[PDB]
């Protein structure tokens, strides 16, 4: 009858009711994942960056041999792991991108050694500076008076930092040299 | 029986004997749930 | 006939989340986590 046709049909749309009340609550759960994870990195972008003090580098002979970098953690960023990141090369003759090598003398790397801090990768605090350490004469040839090169020390997190070493003019009587 | 409203013929089927790949104008049946496989007893018996 | 349809509609199973095994590089399991759906009696999932 009509009281029988309409509780079984009433039972059926409150079943339905709670299905559409069950996709837009889930469907809201994973956007609300992927939209808070979006704000974190997006900021973190932004923020966590490096800054690079000075450059200084060895002279043997007549040619720098070697390009140091003091690099520092950028304002307001937050832990700045040097492994984890990477470095552009555009030099006079290479052109490729280094990466960490744990330990060297370094080939095709760069290396760190911590001027001040309780890390020799990471820069945790904010008057800590890690020495970036890039041999010369291992990427490519010895850089000679003149040879500019160019740097961009890229975080993890995508954010770049631009850094143009110039060799001063003239490499006579001096033992280091601040490019 | 089964009426067959097709885009082209619009016959009745009619069941046939275990033979598959060559049932013309017959349907077969082939068990899914249940020991019998032309005939549904219980509410859970599935033929296919 | 009023009980078994009551039933029918009623007794509904409701799948919560699907996860799977993979190695090498391919899927070879399919897993469910189920439950019965709201106000639904015992379902034996072997009948299923
Ligand atoms: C950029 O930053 C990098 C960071 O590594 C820096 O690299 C160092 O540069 C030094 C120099 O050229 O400025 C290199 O120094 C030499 O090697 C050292 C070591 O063996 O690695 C030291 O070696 C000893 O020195 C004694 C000393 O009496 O002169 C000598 O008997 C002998 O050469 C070595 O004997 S040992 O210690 O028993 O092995 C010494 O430098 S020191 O430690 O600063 O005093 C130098 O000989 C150094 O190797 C290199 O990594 C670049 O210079 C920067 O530009
Ligand atoms: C879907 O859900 C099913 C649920 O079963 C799941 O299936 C299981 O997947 C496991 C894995 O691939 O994730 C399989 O694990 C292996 O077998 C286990 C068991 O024997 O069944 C465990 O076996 C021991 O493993 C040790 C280990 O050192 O490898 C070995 O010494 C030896 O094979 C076993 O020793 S024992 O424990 O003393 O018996 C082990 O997994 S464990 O229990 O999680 O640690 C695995 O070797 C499992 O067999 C399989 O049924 C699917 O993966 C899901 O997708």
């Amino acid at each position: 009858q009509v009281g029988i046709g309409t509780l079984i049909v009433f039972i059926a749309m409150v079943l339905v009711a709670a299905i559409a009340a069950g996709v837009l609550i889930n469907t809201a759960g994973y956007l609300q994942s992927k939209g808070s994870a979006t704000g974190e990195e997006a900021s973190a972008q932004v923020s966590n960056r490096i800054n690079i003090v000075s450059a200084y580098g060895n002279v043997x002979x007549x040619x720098v041999d070697y390009v140091n970098l003091t690099v520092r953690q950028a304002a307001g960023a937050d832990n700045i792991n040097l492994x984890k990141s990477t470095i552009q090369w555009i030099g006079p003759d290479x052109a490729t991108t280094l990466t960490y090598x744990x330990x060297x003398x370094x080939x095709e790397n760069f290396t760190t050694x911590s001027i001040k801090g309780x890390x020799x990768x990471v820069l945790v605090d904010q008057s800590d500076r890690i020495k970036v350490i890039m041999y010369a004469x291992x990427v490519x040839x010895x850089l000679x008076x003149g040879x500019e090169v160019q740097l961009t020390v890229t975080t993890q997190y995508g954010s770049k930092t631009t850094y143009w070493a110039q060799v001063p003019e003239s490499l006579k009587d001096k033992n280091a040299v601040x490019l | 029986t089964i009426q067959w409203i097709g885009p082209d013929x619009a016959t009745t089927l009619t069941y046939x004997x275990x033979x598959x790949x060559x049932x013309x104008e017959n349907f077969t049946t082939x068990s899914i749930k249940g020991x019998x496989x032309x005939v549904l007893v219980d509410q859970s018996d599935r033929i296919k």
